């Protein structure tokens, strides 16, 4: 029963090549065919390539056959998976899977298609931009909106590069009735989410509504005091 | 027969290599593997693989005999022996059309489904005296076994137990008969040489022939075993007997795979020993699926017309 562990998420630029490692550990690697599936943002699973590692023959997928490649470290227990010639459309969550084939160290093979363990995902992004850290921007509480009740309001993290971006409100407290929508991509080649809570009125005015925005790529841990201003 | 004196040489036939060749393409568009793997030198040290990957049709490949006619401007010359080293001069040769059918098994250890020993067991060898060459044993009589991709084969506990005898009187009566004879399983090697390895319904098994060849000019083994069970396992990465180089195939299917074939033969191969005290130690071979031709060739020869 292993457990697949994946290199960190890198930020490439077009044209350029990455590589993502992937230890295998738990049980008898070469016993294992892994295979390498990415999923674009919003997209979903492309079959990428697998590696029958034990024979170190690996097949790729049509679209890609040139620009991947698929290599595993017997030594280490790692495989690879490296893309040449990176695109922006290559920006996506590259998944390392494996599944069990059987005494394979002893001749016996299933040579199975399907993906028993997956990794944890590893994101890659492929684009021209630079890594940048946010800037949070309160949204005014509708006060001249909604009453009577509960009012909402939230910030309004802008302009951020690669990804991705947490978000909590009041230190880490008031994330109840929170609703963090996920980034967008502007044309700029940045991205831009929004956290907002409805909260009622007439607590505004009391407690100093802060959402707690952190970007680790950038090293850039934002706070914003979100005045019912 | 033909009223001449003629030369042979069983291990320097040409129709060995003729059909060697020939089976080999009786193999590449009858199993052909997932992927084939192949060593890959321009001589400098470093040897890049070269891949191969090839659609992978399960199919019960099931071996037809094989005919081998001379055609024009060639003809065929058979010897005639209760006892031919296949390695001389033949008296009662003779002239024929075509080889007796022959069914093309690849398998090592053990030779099935050949040809049997008219007059009693005989074993040739290039050279009995170089503990390097092959001993290709003739059954005059063979031993039944069969085989099953459950896992294992199934073999007359009491004809092999005979047969290792007229067996290793024959050895004695060509090494010393004051010299003990002494039957031990493979020495080490590759999977398909260390076990009776063979294909049954294009899966190949590979048998552990330890039981077959574990025979000392003493005791027995037949306390509660009325026959002896191999227990045998089918690989899908293998390594090919037509050319250096790894093959997987892919995995069994059919409900069921089975294999009863006439043990009708062996390639044995006795240890050097460096001339130690009479204790000549016989070990499975084969490996070399040329030897296995000639065993069925050792009598044969093709000549050019005159
Ligand atoms: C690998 O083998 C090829 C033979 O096709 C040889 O030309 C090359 O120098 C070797 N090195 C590589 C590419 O690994
Ligand atoms: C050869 O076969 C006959 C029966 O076919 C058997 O009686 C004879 O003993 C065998 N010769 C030996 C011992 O190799
Ligand atoms: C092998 O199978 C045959 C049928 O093909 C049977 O007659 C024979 O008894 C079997 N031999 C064994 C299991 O020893
Ligand atoms: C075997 O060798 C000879 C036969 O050549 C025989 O006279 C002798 O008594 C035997 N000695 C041995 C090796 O036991
Ligand atoms: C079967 O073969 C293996 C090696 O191939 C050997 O070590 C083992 O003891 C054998 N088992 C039997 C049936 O004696
Ligand atoms: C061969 O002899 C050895 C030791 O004398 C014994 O352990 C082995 O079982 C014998 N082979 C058989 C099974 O006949
Ligand atoms: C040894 O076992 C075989 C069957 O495995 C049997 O036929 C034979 O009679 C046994 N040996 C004796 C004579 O006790
Ligand atoms: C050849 O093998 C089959 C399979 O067990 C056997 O039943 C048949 O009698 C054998 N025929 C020969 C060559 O004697
Ligand atoms: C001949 O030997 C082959 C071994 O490859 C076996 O599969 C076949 O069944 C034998 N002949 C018979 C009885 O079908
Ligand atoms: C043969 O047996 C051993 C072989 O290792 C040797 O030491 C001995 O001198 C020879 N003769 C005997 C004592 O049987
Ligand atoms: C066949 O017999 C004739 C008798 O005239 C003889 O000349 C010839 O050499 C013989 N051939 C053989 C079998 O050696
Ligand atoms: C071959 O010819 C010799 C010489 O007459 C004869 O003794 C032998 O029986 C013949 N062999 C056969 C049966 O073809």
């Amino acid at each position: 029963e292993v457990q697949l562990v994946e290199s960190g998420a890198e930020v490439k630029k077009p044209g350029s090549s990455v590589k993502v490692s992937c230890k295998a550990s738990g049980d008898t690697f070469i016993r294992y065919s892994f295979t390498w599936v990415r999923q674009a943002p919003g997209q979903g699973l492309e079959w990428m390539g697998r590696i029958i590692t034990i024979l170190d023959v690996a097949h790729y997928a049509p679209h890609l056959q040139g620009r991947v490649t698929i290599t595993a470290d017997k030594s280490t227990s790692t495989v690879y998976l490296e893309l040449r010639n990176l695109r922006s459309d290559d920006t996506a969550v590259y998944f390392c899977a494996g599944v069990y084939e059987g005494e394979a160290d002893e001749g016996e093979y299933d040579n199975n298609g399907f993906l028993k363990h997956w990794g944890q995902g590893t994101l890659v992004t492929v684009s021209s931009a630079s890594t940048k850290g946010p800037s949070v921007f309160p949204l005014a509480p509708s006060s001249k909106s909604t009453s009577g009740g509960t009012a909402a309001l939230g910030c309004l993290v802008k302009d951020y590069f690669p990804e991705p971006v947490t978000v909590s409100w009041n230190s880490g407290a008031l994330t109840s009735g929170v609703h963090t929508f996920p980034a967008v991509l502007q044309s700029s080649g940045l991205y831009s989410l929004s956290s907002v809570v409805t909260v009622p009125s007439s607590s505004l005015g009391t407690q100093t509504y802060i959402c707690n925005v952190n970007h680790k790529p950038s090293n850039t841990k934002v706070d914003k005091k979100v005045e019912p201003k | 027969l033909e009223n001449v004196t003629e030369n042979f040489n069983m291990w320097k036939n040409n129709m060995v290599e003729q059909m060697h060749e020939d089976i080999i393409s009786l193999w590449d568009q009858s199993l052909k593997p997932c992927v084939k793997l192949t060593p890959l030198c321009v001589g400098a040290g470093s040897c890049n693989t070269s891949v191969i990957t090839q659609a992978c049709p399960k199919v019960s490949f099931e071996p037809i005999p094989i005919h081998y006619c001379a055609p024009a401007g060639f003809a065929i010359l058979k010897c005639n022996d209760k006892k031919f080293n296949g390695t001389g001069p033949c008296t009662n040769v003779s002239t024929v059309q075509c080889t007796h059918g022959i069914r093309p098994v690849v398998s090592t250890q053990l030779l099935l489904n050949g040809s049997l020993a008219e007059e009693e067991i005989v074993i040739r060898s290039e050279n009995f005296t170089n503990n390097a060459k092959t001993i290709i044993v003739q059954l005059n009589e063979s031993v039944v076994i069969n085989c099953t991709g459950a896992g294992h084969c199934n073999l007359s506990k009491t004809q092999w137990e005979n047969t290792l005898e007229q067996i290793a009187i024959k050895l004695k009566e060509q090494f010393g008969n004051n010299k003990t004879i002494i039957f031990n399983p493979s020495s080490g090697g590759d999977p398909e040489i260390v076990t009776h390895s063979f294909n049954c319904g294009g899966e190949f098994f590979y048998c552990n022939s330890t039981q077959l060849f574990t025979w000392n000019d003493t005791r027995k083994l037949n306390n509660t075993g009325r026959n002896i069970t191999l227990p045998c396992r089918i690989k899908q990465i293998i390594n090919m007997w037509q050319e250096v180089g790894k093959a997987m195939y892919a995995p069994p299917i059919r409900g069921q795979i089975r294999c009863s074939s006439n043990i009708t033969g062996l390639l044995l191969t006795r240890d050097g020993g460096k001339d130690t005290n009479g204790t000549e130690i016989f070990r499975p071979g084969g490996g070399d699926m040329r030897d296995n031709w000639r065993s069925e060739l050792y009598k044969y020869k093709v000549v050019k017309i005159e």
